[PDB]
């Protein structure tokens, strides 16, 4: 039986913790935490604007998240920006898609 | 009238490193590959600020090879290598209409272009945690 | 008058190796005033009164104003699958009145870890 | 402890009959005055009939509980054999608590969420 303490997506971290049974033994019963992670490696300070350094040094405090700007994008949530792309006489003053399949309309 | 609107992809290449060893200029290119149909318009934009046609020429649609139906396409611009040693990112646009928002953006610098360098220094710490 | 602390006592390996029984407590203390409710509750249902027992509000040397309490036992077999033993503590100076705080069998000291974390290059929206 | 402004360490003693059990705090060779700890008074068993428990309650600042320290519980009934027993804390008293830990760096390798 495992079970999941915090799923927090924008620091992309799934801790979680299981018991184990032991043998035939007093059931002074094992505790154990697994803890994956994932680094963009790849993106910059800002995830959203294009003007930020890149992605250095990493802080992962295991205790705020699970209640700040998160490293790794979401499934639908982002930021996007506006062109000042004319498209000929036809005015174009469109809305732009920073994200490919996650900038998408929600 | 009759094409379908297949996803322009957009791709950026960086001058090469050995171009950038005479120190003389440097060029970075745009392309488009895999849509339909063609009368696609790309530009660059410089933090923003509008770039000067002449200052780079880019291509005519041809048909690709593997599939008759996608087109294909490049633009070219040709800098200093200094513009580059000083930073000074730029981005590609398209104007396409399978695109919902008919544009796309990309973003090419020095941090960005073959990092060789990987300053990794992650700190974990309070493995207990407070999630409850 | 100000905000009460609550916190969780696993029973130690000393006691639960007899196979005889385990006490769990959760003590409550640095609040005032006195007069402060403790409940026991187990899967939804509440827990008899007799298989706990709940101190008084006594003072404490370090901080006059402020008032500590105590409030504790299962058989030592039935422990193992936890329970979580909820209590909840009932003080004025609270915003809804419950502060509840539990600890299960699975929660505890960890004996082991086996961190095994990844990290690559594709990656940057949570794939 | 994760507040960083004091500890409390407590010494519970259970199941004894009759009452009348004397209990105080030595520190490493040297006993503390009565007023710092907080002796429960004897309380009845729900279960046990002729059994009772009582607390022992010591507050001390957890900048010097950084410091190793020994803060022995000492206490005193006719019913042991030399009338008198004692026990004794200290931070290291935990667990080892093995690590194993991994980590991968290669992208190439096949990663699942």
């Amino acid at each position: 039986e495992r079970i999941v303490l915090v799923d927090n997506k924008c620091k992309c971290a799934r801790i979680t913790s299981r018991i184990i049974r032991s043998s035939e033994d007093p059931n002074e019963d094992i505790v154990e935490r697994n803890i994956r992670i994932i680094v963009p490696l790849n993106n910059r300070e800002n995830i959203s604007d294009p003007t930020s350094p890149l992605r250095t040094r990493f802080v992962y405090h295991l205790s705020d998240l699970c209640k700040e700007t998160c490293y790794t994008y979401d499934r639908n949530k982002c930021y996007t920006a506006v062109v000042p792309l004319v498209y000929g006489g036809e005015t174009k003053m469109v809305e732009t898609a920073l994200t490919p399949d996650a900038c998408y309309p929600d | 009238k009759g094409v379908a609107l297949h996803r322009p992809d957009v791709y950026l290449l960086p001058p090469a490193r050995e171009q950038l060893n005479l120190r003389e200029s440097a060029t970075i290119t745009c392309l488009v590959t895999g849509f339909s149909p063609a009368d696609v318009f790309v530009q660059w934009m410089q933090r923003g600020q509008p770039l000067s046609p002449e200052k780079y020429v880019t291509s005519a649609p041809m048909p690709e090879p593997q599939a008759p139906g996608r087109y294909f396409a490049h633009s070219i611009l040709t800098v200093s290598e200094e513009e580059w040693n000083t930073g000074e990112t730029y981005t590609c646009v398209v104007a396409h209409e399978a695109l919902p928002n008919r544009v796309t953006e990309r973003t090419v610098d020095k941090s960005t272009g073959k990092p060789t360098l990987y300053n990794v220094s992650l700190v974990m710490s309070d493995t207990a945690g407070t999630c409850y």
